């Protein structure tokens, strides 16, 4: 079977850029598709035989190289180009699928938006409690989230949650939730959920006090 | 034209069997081969079979074998998928794609074309559960400004292809839906509506929750907590 | 690596299979567009084609009836073999050849049939009185040899019309010897007397009632009762588990076909049974007198033993004659028939020695070759005959059949049968020309450039007017044309001198060092 | 080659008359082309069969023939104290037929004769006869050479020495061109066989009414031979003349013995004196060499050949090693006193009891080539079992071995078609030979026409060189400098007596060796490899000649620079007339 590895796994750009993706055969295969799947899982059809483009692509993307690694390019990039990339062989008989690139954009800093969120009486009368923290807008997407009960961090019970980038204005979103037996959760006043950033070295810090309305 | 529809989310046990659908409109449906490719979540889209309409010629792939049987009915024009032994690791999404011939790209005979819309096929053993509905309200000592947030958490159900809206889709801005995360062997998701402090609480904000699995639609009203 | 499958026949199935036996043809058809569908076997499993979907059929002789020789002929509720195996099914595809051996054994005490054929013009008169008791001294004679005798009788002169027979004057036709002081019988053709019979005072019974008759001309018809008592099996008694010998007796010369046409007679000897109800040649005034290669075939098919007991002044006719019937013998008679019993016995010796086979219903298609393994071991290549052997006695016999071509049919069935015995091997021959992936082609398909050819096993098959992997272009006006990209650069060689452009597209020729693939046909 | 198999004429007799049993043409004082048949069975006066003859004039579409009138009663006459009485009950007349000049003579092989003297009697005999009639006229005789007074116990205490009673002359019957008929009597001399010659005109001359015994003054009978090759050798089964020795003033008989030598059979060349010149052994016991024989100059050069039969002749097969086909002997006459050694040729039959060979007709120059051909028959041949006659051709050096046509029975299973050919007389006109043939089962008789010729004469002129540095050409609708060249192409039909409405299509190709993909040359009309053209000749005595227009490729469109250039042309008939000739023409140019 022949393996065939795309060398850049993430990218991203700003528009109005060239943007190269690479896809490095291991046998010298003849022709190479590529396919394009956005975010909805169903990938098109973007162009066949390595140079020739397929109905409805613009005159932007292009396909060039042989032998055992081909690339492909897009020049003045907007924001409609922004999908996973995957090439296709069939020239052995396994027809085996790249990898797969990822494409993003570039946009302005975005310091992140910090709420955070106690549980609801429904919860408490279940038998539990969750606090929750929310990060709304912030970029770029690598970001800290952590936990402080009563002024000492909890590594149990923490579940976060990514958001994919937005087709508007390509922020990102961020949800951190701690459950806990209600017990415990009466047994304790102040919960803090801190989010550290490249925006500024000091973290933004929210702390809320149980039973205070 | 051409389109290929595709059969909806399946929920399997271990061990069972699945019987995957592709109902294929336009061309002819004999002059067109059929494949079926593989896409689990971690990237990695994986050839599986083959067949001809015409004459079932099911062609198979890297070690698939009887892990999947092809079938089709030039009757009614469709192309079904039999897998069968299912495994917790054959839980993916498993596409259609038709075949260009008259050029088929030169020589590199794949060219594919007209993609189904992908059927998610989940595999677990434990049943299907009515999920519970909680709704966040800001906290009351936290500092207050020209903007506020009300969140919704459906925690504890079963597989998730669900569509959550605030007021029936009647405010489409500023709303956050997060990916379910898996936990306890149940699912796991928030949602967060952000508004300005005049819109709340003077107006009325509803969390809309509908799971086409259970049957089972919950509209919860967010309300500042008391005293 | 490269043989003659690699680069002979690669653009349709059929053309694959007929290239050679070892060819194979992978109809698989996830391979890339083009591949070495038609090469050998294991390259094939090599090329990763799918073992389902492999076009290989290998000839076979498969037997199908194998019943063992018998070792006596007494007894016989009709289940003596003398030929084993019986009946076996070949499949051969075309270009190729099968061997298989059979086994001719002559079963000891065989039961036997005689029947007299005796001319009976007025020089065969003293005859008469020297065969009134040849019923009792045969059978004593023939009595060691075998345990179920039986024994007929005949007679002929010949045609009784215009210038063979005497019309005047009126009182002649009565008998025709009137002027000699004796009378004789009125003539006639051929008159069957006696049945084959298991009594045997029958035989003395029913030839001492006899009388001769009187002709003109010299010689004498007999090969129309030759052919009479040949092909009324009804009439005459043949059996079919006994040995068929016909001793016919004679002593001038005989009539052969188109010799009627003195007498008026031009209508053909159609080889059927005319005798009526009376015991009469019906027919012998109408019909031609019967030519050699029919009387002979109407003796082939009936398994018939002909002895021509003639006398001295005649043998050496009769021995130029035995030349063209295969089976027969001469013997020498005296004048009176004195010595019959001892020709028979020893013609009976003569044809249960050799062993002969022939083959019958053989198609164009088929050739054959036999190598006798005859008494010891000593194969004697070439050979479909042994002499010198005894009763009980076995030879062997190997046969290789080869085939030119495809035979529009394929299911034929020929026979190889010892001659003069009943028991025969029947062989069903199957031409295996055809694959199971032309019988579900599909035309006007999508797959061959918009219906341009016909998509069978796998690979576009167009005819006049395109050409490639899927009939892609067109020769009409391809010589002249600007599509003369094939390389990376103006100044290199097409193909890189390593294989031919067609329609701007380099394909790679067969190289005995190994396969050449690529764009530019620049791999190895 | 141009025998029309498609439109026929159909002459029909009585049903059971064995008409076309034999026939042959007749050429009356105007010229006129009637034919003449035989019907050895038809119905007599005495509603017995007693054969007749049947004088077909020529009519396009066919249909019933007059008949002539002959004696058909018995006859008796008391001469002396002897009764003479003939008796023609089954007596077979008009089973050979022969015509010379405005003289049809029909013989009668089975016609008994008995001589009644007190007790004594000379039994009854088939000694045969033959009458003769001159339709214009309307005069009428009978010739039988047979016919005797002697005896029966002056032949028994003689041996049986000349005894011809069993003669059956006429089954054999052929006349020279000085007017001597020679009848064939295979049973004369006990079934040894003789001849008999004498003048028509002294025949018709010495014919008294009424006396039944006389003897022509001129007549010449053949002796017999107590050699024991010759006993039941039925010499004179057939017979036939031509010339066989380098001086004009004799004539030679030929004469087959189809059972000489127990059952070999042999052909034997006399002269007029029945003196031996040659003699012709069979090749197979018992195939009937003989039966049949024909003499004509199948290789044009003026000296006559022999052509003999074997109808049951057995060939050797593979699987079988005999099969009953039939054969044909042709033997050529060599240059000055040399005699005719082994046979120059040897045709064989396919079909099982076929029966070929069975008879041979010398059917003229039947497409003007100047060399003659013949005709053979099967009667019973060809894959349904119905009949066959293949036509062969003459060239310099004899027959060629491939029958040139093949014409299949139009009759059902029985009719026996073939048993009776002619050929080598027009019979409407047309300047070329036509063919009859007879079928007896189904008692009618079929002409065949043949078909004007046409002889094709294709030239091919192009260049003796190419110079591909000199450029004077540019392609259609474009701009590139390319060597081009002219072809010429000229296409003739000639022959005789050629329909005024005559096309035919001429296909022109360049680069015959190489394939498709490598032709170099191309047109420069529709860039094409090959053409197809229609030339209408309607008229035109001087062939039509026409020049197209072709170009070279580029010099590196093609590698090969040493493989001659060659161009053909083609010529065929559009999907009335056969063409025979030169249409294939090839002509070679290189650089
Ligand atoms: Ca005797
Ligand atoms: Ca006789
Ligand atoms: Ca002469
Ligand atoms: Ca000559
Ligand atoms: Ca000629
Ligand atoms: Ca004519
Ligand atoms: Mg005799």
């Amino acid at each position: 079977q022949i393996v065939l590895t795309q060398s850049p796994a993430i990218m991203s750009a700003s528009p109005g850029e060239k943007v190269t993706m690479t896809c490095s055969a291991s046998s010298s295969v003849s022709y190479m598709h590529w396919y394009q799947q956005k975010s909805g899982t169903s990938p098109k059809r973007w162009i066949y035989d390595t140079s020739k483009l397929a109905s409805g692509v613009p005159a932007r993307f292009s396909g060039s190289g042989s032998g055992t690694s081909y690339s492909l390019t897009i020049s003045s990039m907007e924001a409609e180009d922004a999908a996973t990339y995957y090439c296709q062989q069939w020239s052995s008989k396994p027809p085996t699928f790249g990898a797969g690139t990822k494409l993003e954009l570039k946009w302005a800093d975005a310091a992140p938006t910090v709420s955070i969120f106690p549980p609801s009486s429904e919860q408490l009368t279940s038998g539990g409690a969750s606090v929750v923290c929310f990060l709304n807008n912030f970029y770029p997407k690598d970001i800290n989230v952590k936990w402080k009960i009563d002024g000492s961090e909890r590594q149990n019970g923490v579940l976060n949650s990514w958001t994919d980038q937005d087709s508007k204005d390509s922020t990102y979103s961020m949800s951190s939730t701690l459950t806990l037996t209600k017990d415990e959760y009466e047994r304790h006043n102040s919960y803090t959920c801190e989010a550290t950033h490249k925006t500024s070295t000091s973290p933004i810090v929210k702390s809320f006090n149980r039973n205070e309305c | 034209e051409v389109q290929l529809q595709e059969s909806g989310a399946e929920l399997a046990k271990p061990g069972a069997s699945v019987k995957m659908s592709c109902k294929a409109s336009g061309y002819t449906f004999t002059d067109y081969w059929m494949h079926w490719v593989k896409q689990r979540p971690g990237q990695g889209l994986e050839w599986i079979g083959y067949i001809n309409p015409s004459t079932g010629y099911t062609e198979y792939n890297q070690k698939f074998k009887d892990k999947a049987t092809l079938t089709a009915d030039k009757s009614s024009s469709t192309a079904y998928m039999q897998l069968s032994s299912l495994t917790s690791e054959d839980s993916a999404v498993y596409y259609c794609a038709r075949w260009r011939g008259v050029y088929r790209s030169d020589v590199h005979y794949y060219a594919m074309d007209y993609w189904g819309q992908g059927t998610s096929v989940t595999v677990s053993s434990a049943k299907t559960t009515a999920p519970s509905v909680y709704p966040l309200a800001p906290v009351c000592g936290d500092t207050t400004g020209s903007s506020v947030t009300l969140g919704c958490l459906v925690k504890g159900y079963f597989p998730e292809p669900v569509t959550l809206t605030w007021n029936s889709g009647s405010l489409s801005s500023g709303v956050h839906t997060f990916p379910a995360v898996l936990q306890s062997d149940l699912y796991t998701l928030s949602s967060s509506v952000t508004v300005t402090s005049s819109a709340a609480p003077s107006q009325s904000i509803t969390c809309n929750v509908a799971h086409p699995a259970s049957s089972t639609k919950v509209d919860k009203k967010i309300e500042p907590r008391g005293p | 690596g490269p043989n003659i499958c690699t680069t002979r026949g690669v653009s349709s199935c059929q053309q694959c299979l007929a290239v050679s036996p070892m060819c194979a043809w992978c109809s698989d058809e996830a391979l890339p567009l083009g591949s070495p569908r038609c090469d050998l076997k294991e390259n094939l499993l090599k090329d990763n084609c799918a073992p389902e979907s492999i076009e290989f059929p290998v000839s076979e002789a498969r037997v199908l009836e194998d019943r063992p020789l018998s070792d006596k002929g007494s007894g016989d509720s009709s289940q003596v073999t003398q030929v084993s195996p019986q009946r076996i099914a070949l499949r051969l595809r075309p270009d190729d050849s099968k061997n298989f051996s059979i086994q001719v054994r002559q079963v000891e005490d065989y039961p036997v049939d005689i029947y007299y054929l005796m001319d009976l013009s007025y020089s065969m008169k003293d005859d008469l009185w020297s065969i009134q008791n040849l019923g009792t001294k045969l059978a004593t004679q023939m009595r060691k040899l075998t345990s179920n005798l039986r024994i007929g009788f005949g007679a002929f002169v010949d045609k009784p019309v215009s210038p063979y027979m005497y019309i005047s004057p009126p009182e002649a036709l009565e008998n025709p010897c009137y002027d000699m002081k004796t009378t004789c019988l009125p003539m006639f053709g051929y008159k069957h007397v006696l049945t084959l019979t298991d009594q045997v005072t029958r035989f003395n019974e029913e030839v001492k009632k006899q009388s001769v008759s009187r002709n003109r001309d010299a010689p004498e018809g007999g090969f129309d009762a030759i052919m009479q008592a040949t092909v009324c099996d009804e009439k005459i008694g043949w059996r079919n588990d006994a040995s068929h010998l016909l001793v016919f007796t004679t002593d001038a010369k005989t009539h052969i076909a188109l010799d009627g046409r003195l007498a008026g007679i031009v209508q053909p000897n159609d080889g059927q049974c005319h005798v009526g109800s009376d015991n009469h040649y019906s027919a012998s005034t109408t019909m031609d007198y019967p030519s050699l290669g029919l009387m002979t075939e109407k003796l082939s098919q009936k398994n018939i033993n002909l002895i021509f007991a003639v006398t001295e002044n005649v043998v050496n006719l009769y021995q130029n004659y035995s030349e063209l019937i295969p089976g027969t013998t001469v013997g020498v008679l005296s004048m009176d028939s004195s010595n019959v019993l001892q020709l028979i016995v020893d013609a009976y010796g003569k044809i249960r020695s050799k062993v002969e086979l022939e083959v019958r219903d053989l198609p164009e298609e088929l050739s054959l070759s036999f190598n006798a393994t005859c008494l010891n071991n000593e194969v004697i290549p070439g050979l479909k005959s042994c002499m010198g052997l005894k009763i009980g006695d076995t030879v062997s016999f190997s046969i290789e059949a080869k085939v030119r071509g495809c035979p529009q049919e394929k299911e034929k069935s020929f026979t190889i049968k010892p001659v003069g015995f009943k028991d025969s091997l029947i062989v069903q021959v199957t031409f295996d020309c055809d694959c199971a992936c032309q019988a579900q082609a599909e035309p006007n398909s999508h797959r061959c450039n918009n219906g341009n050819g016909t998509f069978e096993c796998g690979v576009c098959r167009c005819g006049p007017g395109w050409l490639g992997s899927q009939c892609e272009c067109s020769e009409e006006d391809y010589r002249p044309s600007q599509q003369d990209e094939c390389s990376p650069r103006e100044g290199q060689p097409v193909c890189s001198q390593r294989g031919e452009c067609l329609c701007g597209q380099c394909v790679c020729h067969s190289s005995d060092f190994g396969k050449i693939t690529g764009k530019y046909c620049e791999c190895d | 080659l141009n025998l029309d198999p498609v439109q026929l004429t159909f002459y029909a007799g009585p049903n059971g008359s064995q008409f076309g049993f034999s026939l042959d043409f007749h050429k009356d004082s105007h010229g006129r082309v009637a034919i003449v048949v035989g019907a050895p069975r038809t119905l007599g006066p005495s509603q017995e069969e007693t054969g007749g003859v049947f004088l077909c004039p020529w009519r396009a579409e066919g249909g019933q023939c007059p008949s002539l009138l002959f004696d058909l009663r018995d006859e008796t006459r008391n001469v002396g104290s002897q009764t003479l009485q003939t008796f023609k009950a089954r007596q077979g007349l008009g089973a050979s037929v022969v015509s010379w000049s405005d003289v049809i003579v029909a013989c009668a092989p089975w016609q008994h004769w008995n001589v009644l003297e007190k007790t004594e009697e000379a039994e009854k005999t088939p000694v045969g006869s033959c009458f003769l009639a001159q339709p214009e006229s309307g005069r009428r005789a009978e010739y039988s050479p047979c016919r005797g007074n002697t005896l029966s116990r002056i032949y028994v205490e003689n041996d049986f020495s000349w005894d011809k009673r069993y003669c059956e002359a006429g089954f054999s019957s052929v006349v020279t061109q000085a007017g001597e008929l020679v009848l064939g009597a295979p049973g004369g001399y006990y079934f040894l066989g003789l001849l008999a010659q004498a003048p028509v005109a002294d025949i018709f001359s010495s014919y008294r009414p009424g006396i039944l015994l006389w003897h022509v003054s001129s007549q010449s009978l053949s002796f017999d031979s107590s050699n024991p090759e010759y006993f039941d050798g039925y010499w004179g089964y057939s017979v036939a003349v031509g010339e066989f020795d380098g001086d004009l003033n004799t004539t030679e008989y030929v004469v087959g013995a189809p059972t000489w030598s127990w059952t070999l059979g042999a052909v034997e060349i006399l002269d007029s004196y029945y003196q031996r010149l040659h003699r012709l052994r069979g090749e197979q016991m018992a195939s009937y060499f003989g039966h049949s024989v024909a003499v004509t100059d199948v290789n044009g050069d003026g000296r006559h050949d022999l052509l003999v039969g074997a109808p049951l002749y057995m060939e050797s097969r593979a699987d079988r090693k005999l099969a009953e086909v039939g054969r044909v002997y042709l033997f050529l006459q060599p240059r000055g006193p040399h005699a005719l050694g082994a046979p120059s040729l040897l045709l064989t039959g396919t079909q099982l009891y076929g029966r070929f060979g069975s008879a041979i007709a010398p059917l003229g120059d039947l497409d003007r080539d100047g060399y003659n051909d013949i005709a053979v028959a099967a009667p019973y041949g060809g894959p349904s079992g119905r009949g066959q006659v293949l036509v062969f051709l003459g060239q310099s050096e004899g027959l060629r071995s491939r029958p040139s046509q093949v014409l299949d029975s139009p009759f059902p299973t029985g009719s026996a078609f073939g048993f009776s050919l002619r050929g080598a007389v027009d019979i409407d006109d047309n300047g070329y030979p036509d063919l009859i043939v007879g079928a007896y089962g189904a008692n009618q008789v079929a002409v065949y026409r043949a078909q004007p010729v046409v002889k094709a004469s294709v030239q091919l002129l192009v260049q003796d060189s190419l110079n591909p540095a000199v450029k004077s050409c540019v392609l259609p609708q474009t701009k590139t400098p390319v060597s081009c060249f002219n072809i010429q192409m000229c296409v003739g039909a000639t022959g005789h007596n050629i329909p005024q409405k005559l096309s035919l299509n001429a296909e022109l190709q360049l680069d015959r060796q190489k394939p498709r993909q490598g032709r170099r040359v191309l047109l420069l009309g529709s860039q094409q490899a090959g053409t197809t053209l229609n030339l209408d000749l309607g008229g035109k005595h001087s062939p039509i000649c026409h020049t197209t227009m072709a170009f070279l490729r580029d010099e590196a469109d093609f590698r090969d620079k040493l493989s001659p250039i060659v161009l053909s042309l083609n010529v065929s008939l559009p999907p009335a007339v056969v063409l025979h000739g030169d249409t294939h023409v090839q002509e070679q140019t290189r650089i």
